[PDB]
């Protein structure tokens, strides 16, 4: 067979490790998800220093907590907008499931609190920037980066699925690069607890699985198809099906044909296409096996999977960081005003957050 | 070719959820 009997004992005992650490974690999660938390600071205990970026809502901007000098990002969520847009429960569950996660490549939640205006979320700052600013300055990843990054999304995702979590947003724009070079999942705003199959149409086009866009319900392996198109995007420098607008996307998609460059190894591209595969029976995390189809690909053969979670793996790019608060791995955007009114506003359907 | 194609007409830039 393909393992002695060293080989095949010792995957077993880690296989089996991995199933004792996941019950842990879903014990502790299902204890802060039933009881939250909530109002562990205020606004005027912070210093706004610079727009980040825009979540799936509202914008994040850099600040600086007076007493401490310690920087965050803090996501602001405009209550009469969100409202606005039918995404009052979105924005509750989000933080819901921020306080509750705990996973070294999940952003930390570190205060929450609300005002007449708006809703704040805290978190920590992380200042090496998003991958997709690294992936499009340099091209494409070569594959043992492109690994890298993908085997912490493989146990986060791990992770994730086994708290009944689908996080149905995967991209390069929402992962950060943090200042050791491993990698921080940063917006939950579509995300879901979910016992078993859904329906909504959600997440970003290149990156929906097709049962997502056609009218059959889908369950969490619309993740998997998801880190497909990552490490597509990842290795190649572009998205496996495109198009100008999501409509025509969404036809590719679903046409489903996939090609790849000369370049990609043979071991990558049965990893894909076995990821990339419309037919649920046959994708890779979603078979008897589980993840562990995924974990013992050959072209994950070199990861070092414990090493990863331990963080004591080499990084491939370490990002350049002058000083507390440094901005020079993002973007610059709009500076607008935090206004707050000096009536509340939709207070009763914000009473959770 | 493929990558030209996407500079031409693919999104580029950062890409929004629905």
């Amino acid at each position: 067979g393909h393992m002695g009997n060293a080989a095949a004992a010792k995957k077993g005992s880690e296989q089996e490790s991995v199933k004792e650490f996941l019950a842990k974690a879903k014990e502790e999660f299902l204890k802060k998800w039933e009881s939250p938390s909530q109002n562990t600071a205020q606004l005027d205990h912070f210093d706004r220093i610079k727009t980040l970026g825009t979540g799936s809502f509202g914008r994040v901007m850099l600040v600086k907590h007076k007493e401490t000098g310690n920087h965050y990002a803090m996501k602001i969520l405009d209550k009469q907008k969100v409202v606005k847009l039918k995404q009052i429960e979105h924005t509750l569950n989000e933080k819901r499931i921020l306080q509750a996660v705990n996973f070294p490549f999940l952003v930390k939640l570190e205060f929450s609190f609300k005002d007449n205006s708006n809703l704040y979320m805290v978190m920590e700052y992380v200042p090496g920037g998003e991958m997709f600013s690294h992936l499009r300055r340099i091209g494409r990843f070569s594959e043992p980066h492109a690994r890298f990054y993908a085997a912490q999304i493989v146990l986060t995702f791990e992770y994730l699925h086994s708290l009944d979590l689908i996080y149905r947003d995967l991209k390069p724009e929402n992962l950060l690069i943090d200042q050791q070079g491993y990698i921080q999942v940063t917006d939950f705003g579509f995300a879901k607890r979910v016992k078993g199959r859904t329906w909504t149409l959600c997440g970003t086009p290149e990156y929906l699985a097709p049962e997502i866009i056609l009218s059959k319900g889908y369950n969490k392996a619309v993740d998997w198809w998801a880190l497909g198109v990552l490490i597509y995007e990842m290795a190649a420098g572009y998205p496996p099906f495109f198009a100008d607008q999501p409509i025509q996307i969404y036809e590719k998609i679903v046409s489903g044909k996939v090609r790849f460059p000369s370049h990609f190894s043979s071991d990558l591209k049965d990893l894909l296409r076995n990821l990339l595969q419309v037919d649920l029976t046959k994708r890779f995390g979603n078979l008897k096996n589980g993840v562990n189809d995924i974990k013992n690909h050959k072209w994950f053969a070199t990861t070092d999977w414990i090493a990863i979670y331990q963080r004591k793996v080499e990084a491939p790019f370490i990002p350049k960081f002058k000083g507390p608060g440094d901005t020079s791995n993002f973007d610059d955007y709009e500076e607008e005003e935090i206004r707050v009114s000096i009536n509340e506003k939709c207070g009763k359907e914000f009473t959770e957050f | 070719t493929t990558y030209a194609d996407f500079i031409a007409s693919g999104r580029t830039g950062r890409r929004n959820a629905i």
